[PDB]
């Protein structure tokens, strides 16, 4: 990171907006009738089908950098919100595995 | 005062028992720090109150007041000994002295053991009121060291103006 | 009466638990 040469861990699903463009433009290839990479058009119904699963897995990441960001400001109560903090890496690392 | 101070510590207490309730992690060490901290403040304010004390005799400082004195005279069987006993006196200023500190020293100790369970009540000093803050004093053992100075030359000059004054029992025994 | 020694309770710290990712991520 900017500031820090240790791996700035950006965890997630493989994703990106490129799949969401992907499903929008097989519907609308769907919808005005066109010819298409029939497999790449499986390949965006099973993205389609992980989708909620992605964005789950955004928002479990944009939750842990909050919860981070919490324990940055009140350093002062760290520790107290130690048990919180430990039940996160668990889940995080079973996650991770 | 010693109001203003029971109302912060239970605050400070009611705090505690929501935290408790609050099931954080790490609830002792929190506990011990939050113990330390308020151990300092009271330090602080400890070695404010006996100097201040101590210049009453001569804002978080505050300012006791002072009592009167056993000062009185008798011929009753004709010895001019002053009422009541010089000791009295002593005794009066050193009380006095004692009740002032105790008013910040005495306040009630560190709800902290609320949370805990198991065994008896602990009222130590430390468990019942902020027994170890008067050694806790931030400025050192200097002040009550001053405060101590300062009951002994009130006593010495009380008995020195005392002696003068008596000097003249010899006129009602020739 | 056993005095304090409640387990002290802590935690990795973020920094270790990003290293023990990375680990696992070499792992991975």
């Amino acid at each position: 990171v900017r500031g820090r040469t240790g791996n700035v861990l950006k965890l997630k699903v493989n994703f990106l907006p490129e799949i969401i463009t992907l499903s929008k433009e097989v519907r609308n290839l769907k919808w005005l009738g066109f010819r298409v990479p029939l497999a790449i058009v499986n390949k965006a119904h099973q993205a389609n089908q992980l989708y909620p699963f992605a964005i789950s897995l955004i928002e479990s990441v944009r939750t842990y950098e909050r919860t981070c960001e919490k324990v940055e400001e009140r350093n002062t109560i760290s520790l107290l919100v130690a048990g919180l903090k430990k039940e996160v890496q668990a889940l995080i690392a079973e996650g991770i595995a | 005062d010693h109001k203003t101070f029971s109302e912060i510590l239970n605050r400070v207490q009611k705090a505690v028992d929501d935290l408790n309730l609050h099931s954080y992690s790490n609830l002792p060490i929190w506990v011990n720090k939050l113990d330390m901290e308020i151990e300092r403040i009271l330090g602080v304010r400890l070695q404010a109150g006996l100097r201040a004390w101590t210049q009453v005799l001569l804002k978080p400082g505050g300012e006791p007041k002072i009592k009167n004195v056993v000062h009185e005279l008798r011929i009753t069987n004709q010895v001019i000994y002053l009422n009541p006993p010089i000791e009295e006196c002593r005794y009066k200023l050193y009380q006095e002295m004692f009740a002032w500190k105790m008013v910040v020293l005495s306040l009630p100790r560190i709800q902290s053991q609320r949370y805990q369970v198991g065994v008896h009540y602990e009222l130590t000093e430390e468990e019942k009121f902020y027994r170890n803050a008067l050694t806790r004093m931030p400025d050192g053992p200097v002040a009550l060291e001053e405060s101590y100075s300062a009951v002994m030359g009130i006593v010495s000059e009380v008995e020195q103006y005392v002696k003068v004054w008596l000097q003249y029992q010899c006129l009602w025994d020739m | 009466r056993k005095l304090v020694h409640d387990k002290e309770l802590a935690a990795e710290d973020e920094q270790v638990f990003l290293m023990k990712q990375q680990s696992l991520l070499a792992k991975q």
